[PDB]
């Protein structure tokens, strides 16, 4: 059923498995008509779709052309979300295609189970975890890329680099949450963290800095600051 | 205007007709029921007093047979059967009517509430979704389950109900996933109508029947395909209609005859709220939303 703290360990196992954020889909921008009437613009857009076990990231960019003279685009999102995936399902292998799809939002559900009828051994199941996916797009490549998109466009990434040359995936896991949750709740302090030292650079091939397993400790350590420190100012504590 | 006559009545039993309900005492001298209307199918349905447990009873047309019950203390139920010599059958009924030994099908003149419960139902389509082709008159209780159930175990034993999934390969087209699933107009009308059932006469009767099993027996399985096959029609965009008036006279009538109390068993919440509210057609079932906004607003 629904993946929660209980069975938390059953992301690193050796079953395929993939989450699937739809978060930053539909984007816009709300603004004032000539008229003083309010109207959205939308923005490139992404799939964030992930195999917690490898790193390895399917980002499918949802160019705005997609948008153009369709309507209800929030509930049209997720069913080109679900038409997505179940399209990245059908590229791959069959010895790469994942046993279960765990979506962020329960809304994708009804999407999803309808787009992958006709593979009815792939479970599909929510979460009960709140997991700070939509903070992807604080990832300056990840963001720079969707950004530049001129048509739809599919870009493969590892979001761990190459961490799990040192650490096992429950700790990449555990440090891509951490970091991604710090960049979602105070994004300005948390780049500042990852950049503060001039001397720790980003390889041309990394999403993040390349930090020694002692300065990851010292990153970890301010990043769960950070947390606590806006949990402090935001409620008063 | 026909009879079931029956053997007798060994044990105490409360007997209900189409929506009319009379008490047996325990070997009362009961045989049986006269003036059946012609021009309809019935059903004669049964609870022990002893045991409440498993309410079952026999669809059938007089028009098909000459039908009596016998109760049998083997099985221990009451057994429809059909006696094959009419003379026989002329005579025994002829008897216990002149003895007046038979309680008269109680039909007010005005009233069309039976007519208007089974209007689209036909015996010969009874008989092919429940399955036991020896007898002219089909057998249905509370615990029979259908063939979807089964799905989800003796299959002679089954409601063999159309099969309605709205998360399925037969109602979603390859390429119109978002479109098949938001608007069920394709399954309703192609799959179903024009595939599987012919015409809407046939999907309605199947509905009724559904209902009435619902109803009489408290066949839970018979409740959740007469859901389901509202819904399908509440959730598509394009319905004749002539079905969606006709649709709207059905669900008016089974509503209309609804025991208060089983409301809370019998209706499911979401799919009305749904159906009355939310769907495509919420706008299209006056008669039903009134008598439902009238007598039933809790669940609303
Ligand atoms: C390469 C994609 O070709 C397809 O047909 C997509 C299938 N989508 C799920 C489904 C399959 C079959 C019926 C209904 C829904
Ligand atoms: C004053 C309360 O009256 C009742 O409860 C009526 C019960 N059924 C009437 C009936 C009798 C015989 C055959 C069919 C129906």
């Amino acid at each position: 059923g629904a993946m929660n703290s209980s069975n938390y360990a059953e992301l690193f196992n050796n079953d395929i498995k993939l989450f699937v954020d739809d978060t930053n889909v539909y984007r816009v921008t709300v603004h004032k008509t000539f008229e003083g009437n309010v109207a959205t613009k939308a923005i490139n857009g992404c799939i964030f779709t992930l195999n917690p076990k490898t790193g390895h990231l399917f980002l499918k960019i949802i160019h705005t052309s997609v948008w153009a003279g369709q309507k209800r685009l929030s509930q049209l999102a997720k069913w080109k979300t679900a038409e997505e995936v179940s399209a990245l399902v059908r590229s791959l292998p069959k010895e790469e295609q994942p046993k279960q799809i765990i979506v962020t939002r329960k809304a994708m559900l009804d999407p999803l189970e309808v787009h992958m009828l006709d593979f009815p051994n792939i479970a599909i199941r929510p979460t009960e975890l709140r997991l700070p996916f939509s903070a992807a797009m604080s990832i300056d490549k990840l963001s720079d890329v969707v950004m530049k998109a001129t048509e739809p466009q599919m870009v493969l990434f590892n979001i761990y680099d190459d961490w799990l040359d040192r650490i096992s995936s429950y700790t990449a896991f555990s440090r891509l949450t951490l970091l991604l949750r710090a960049l979602k709740t105070n994004e300005e302090s948390a780049k500042m963290i990852l950049l503060s030292d001039p001397t720790i650079t980003i390889k041309s091939y990394h999403l993040w800095p390349s930090f020694t397993d002692e300065q990851w400790i010292t990153i970890e350590s301010q990043m769960r600051d950070l947390i606590l420190t806006e949990y402090g100012r935001k409620y008063n504590v | 205007m026909n009879t079931v006559p029956f053997t007798s009545a060994p044990i105490e039993v409360t007997i209900g007709i189409d929506q009319y309900s009379f008490n047996v005492k325990e070997n009362q001298p009961f045989h049986g029921i006269k003036d059946i209307p012609i021009g309809h199918v019935h059903v004669i349905h049964f609870q022990h007093a002893d045991n409440s447990s498993m309410r079952y009873g026999y669809w059938f047309d007089c028009r098909m047979g000459n039908f009596y019950i016998q109760y049998d203390p083997k099985d221990g139920l009451y057994k429809m059967m059909e006696e094959r010599d009419g003379a026989k059958f002329e005579n025994i009924v002829h008897n216990f009517k002149e003895r007046q030994m038979m309680v008269s099908y109680p039909k007010i003149d005005e009233d069309d509430t039976w007519y208007n419960l089974t209007e689209f139902v036909q015996m010969d389509k009874i008989r092919k979704i429940v399955r036991k082709d020896e007898n002219q008159f089909s057998y249905v209780d509370s615990s029979m389950t259908t063939v979807q159930e089964n799905e989800l175990s003796d299959p002679a034993h089954s409601l063999n109900y159309t099969v309605i999934n709205f998360k399925s390969r037969e109602a979603i087209r390859p390429g119109h996933e978002m479109e098949d699933f938001l608007d069920k107009s394709y399954y309703l009308n192609t799959v179903m109508l024009q595939g599987i059932f012919k015409n809407s006469s046939n999907y309605f009767g199947e509905l009724q029947f559904a209902f009435l099993n619902a109803m009489f027996f408290g066949n839970y399985g018979s409740s959740l395909q007469w859901h389901a096959m509202i819904e399908l029609i509440c959730s598509s965009a394009t319905v004749p209609k002539h079905m969606l008036d006709k649709l709207d006279e059905i669900l008016y009538y089974q509503i209309k005859t609804l025991p208060e109390q089983y409301s809370d068993i019998l209706l499911n919440e979401r799919v009305w709220n749904i159906c009355l509210y939310s769907s495509f057609q919420k706008n299209s079932l006056h008669n039903t939303e009134k008598i439902m906004e009238n007598k039933y607003p809790e669940l609303l």
